Formats: structure tokens, sequence, C-alpha cells
């Protein structure tokens, strides 16, 4: 059989290679995983656009090819992370899990992807400072020394009124003061002030309901909310976990079943099948995780963080 | 040859 083109990329990497034109999504995920030294693959998976250009995640069951990806030399593929944490802290264990999760999240607000206010936008500009050139020192990082860096988001810079050299002075005042911190406290300290922005680990789901007005549906680690088209900070109507019961599609319509017996059930359309399909998907990727937490830590992670109180002391 | 699915998210779970 013909080889096929791959090219995984990750946040900080590119792997590009051949497997077998019969080889399913786990083969290839696996093979990511170990190159990369990654062991919580459990936040991880594989994105690809298709033929309809929708951004999905390859299915590990299935074979590569089979399932709709869009055809071209070589087959792009980016290793992301697909479930974030609950919390940070507490749960993105090893320093490869926290750089990945930093960088994809920092490009994300950057992109303007996931909405930040300016004051919190320069506070993440400057740990991402911090992270990449270490400690402030007056001798060597001389003025203008954050003139090549992308820091703040295309939007915050357009609503804000402050020349290039202002603003860089800003972050500058800020990077002054985390002197000491380690690249992983700063990636996390970024990770922290993240994970409570309102779009942060959001999936959202162009929908319609019953009437036919255009809203938006975002999947996360909580459960479903349902956001107006113009907003998508403040949900309208939300469902955690602990209040539904049921969720369902046919064909175009979703359907979420409360728990309470006296409330109706929330219906709303999505424009394919496939949609929906990607939408149960995610709610049972993003619940499964969200019951696993719930129970005793696994002998693998167990001995992770076990790790990473030794990687994290200086005592000989 | 059904398009259609269904998960029960209560019924999940196994925790009892």
């Amino acid at each position: 059989p013909k080889p096929i083109n791959v090219r995984v990329t990750t946040m900080d990497a590119e792997l590009e290679f051949a497997i077998q034109p019969n080889t399913t999504g786990k083969q290839l995920f696996d093979q990511v995983v170990k190159t990369v030294g990654l062991r919580e693959v459990w936040f991880f998976g594989l994105q690809y656009v298709d033929s309809k250009g929708y951004s999905t995640w390859l299915k590990l069951n299935k074979k590569v090819t089979q399932q709709d990806v869009k055809k071209e030399n070589p087959l792009q593929f980016k290793f992301r992370a697909k479930f974030f944490p609950e919390d940070v802290s507490e749960e993105l264990i090893q320093e490869i899990t926290q750089r990945l999760f930093f960088l994809q999240v920092k490009e994300a607000i950057l992109n303007d992807e996931i909405y930040c206010p300016p004051e919190t936008a320069v506070l993440l500009a400057s740990y991402a400072v911090q992270a990449k050139y270490g400690d402030y020192n007056k001798e060597i990082h001389k003025p203008g020394y954050l003139a090549n860096d992308r820091l703040l988001p295309q939007r915050v810079l357009e609503q804000h009124k402050l020349t290039k050299e202002q603003w860089e002075e800003r972050i500058q005042n800020w990077h002054e003061e985390h002197r000491g911190m380690l690249r992983e406290d700063s990636m996390m300290e970024y990770l922290k002030i993240a994970q409570d922005l309102e779009m942060y680990g959001v999936n959202y789901f162009e929908i319609k309901n019953k009437k036919g007005t255009e809203l938006w549906l975002g999947v996360d680690a909580l459960g479903l909310n349902i956001y107006e088209h113009d907003d998508k900070l403040t949900p309208k109507i939300g469902f955690p976990w602990s209040e539904i019961r049921n969720i369902s599609f046919n064909d175009k319509k979703f359907v979420i079943k409360p728990i309470d017996k006296k409330a109706p059930d929330f219906v709303f359309y999505a424009p394919r099948l496939r949609i929906n399909k990607r939408i149960l998907a995610l709610c049972m990727g993003n619940h499964e995780l969200y019951m696993r937490r719930r129970k005793p830590d696994t002998i693998e992670v167990q001995q992770m963080k076990a790790q990473a109180r030794v990687d994290s002391s200086g005592a000989a | 040859r059904r398009r259609t699915g269904t998960y029960g998210v209560l019924a999940a779970w196994r925790r009892l």
C-alpha cells in the first residue's frame, strides 16, 4: 500500500512522518504522545479540518483517512488540548502539559478567540515575558526589549489609546515585580488567571432554536450553556452536569432533558447532523473527566504528583 | 440505520 504524508504539529513542535493507510487514530495519537513524552494524554487530541471547513477532533477508533479528513500533502494535524481541567493548579501535573496548555491558551487570548480585559491582558503579558526572558535585568533587558514580541490582544490595542512603547512600559513595570519566578511558575500563574476568563475552555457551536433565532451553544468542563449570538461571555441559560438527566440528538435536533421533572426540555438545532454528533461526543468527554476527577487518583496520577513534588524541591 | 444518539448524564454516575 502507498504511504500517506502526515504532519502533526504541537504548540512548539512539528512532527512529519508516515504511517499505514489502514491505521487507527489511536495509533497516530499513541505515536505523537510518545515522541513528545506526554503522559497526561486525557486532555489532548488531534484537531483537523474537513471537507466542509469545520475543525473537529480525530476519532481514535476509526482509520485516519476514513473520517472526513481534508485530502492534501501532507495530511495536516494539530496536537492540542481538547479538554480543560477545572483547576489548572492541581490538574496539570507535568511540565510538558503545562507548557502546551500555556502556549495554546496564550495563543487563543492573543488572537482574540478568548476575551480578556486590558488590565488583565497586560498582567498576563508580563507573566509571558517573565516566562520567556526570566528575571528582569536592567543591564541586559535594555529599553525596546519587548518591541519584537506580540504581547497584547489585537482588540485591546485597538480599544486603548497608548503608543507602542507605552504598552511595553506597562508590561515592563509588571515584569520587574515577578523577579524570582521560575518558568514553570510563571506559565502556571498565567494559566491561573486565564482559567477564570469567561470564554476559557468553552467549545462554541453556532445553533438556532425552534423559532429560528441564532444562538451559541457552549460546551465546557462544567456542562452546556446557551448564548445570545452577540454575547459569548454571559450564558442566557446554563446546564451544569448536575441539572442534566439526558442529552441527545435526532438528525438536526438536539434535546437537553433537565433533572427537574417540572422544567421543559431545551431544544436547539444544529446546521448539520455531524455537528450534533460532535456536540454529544464532547459533552460525554467532558462529563467523563468531570466524573474521573471526582474519583480517587489513579496509581499513575498519584505517582506523577509525587514526581512533581521532587522536581520542585531545591534540596539535595 | 439510525441518525440519532443519546447519552444518560444522570445514569453515568457509577460512583454508587
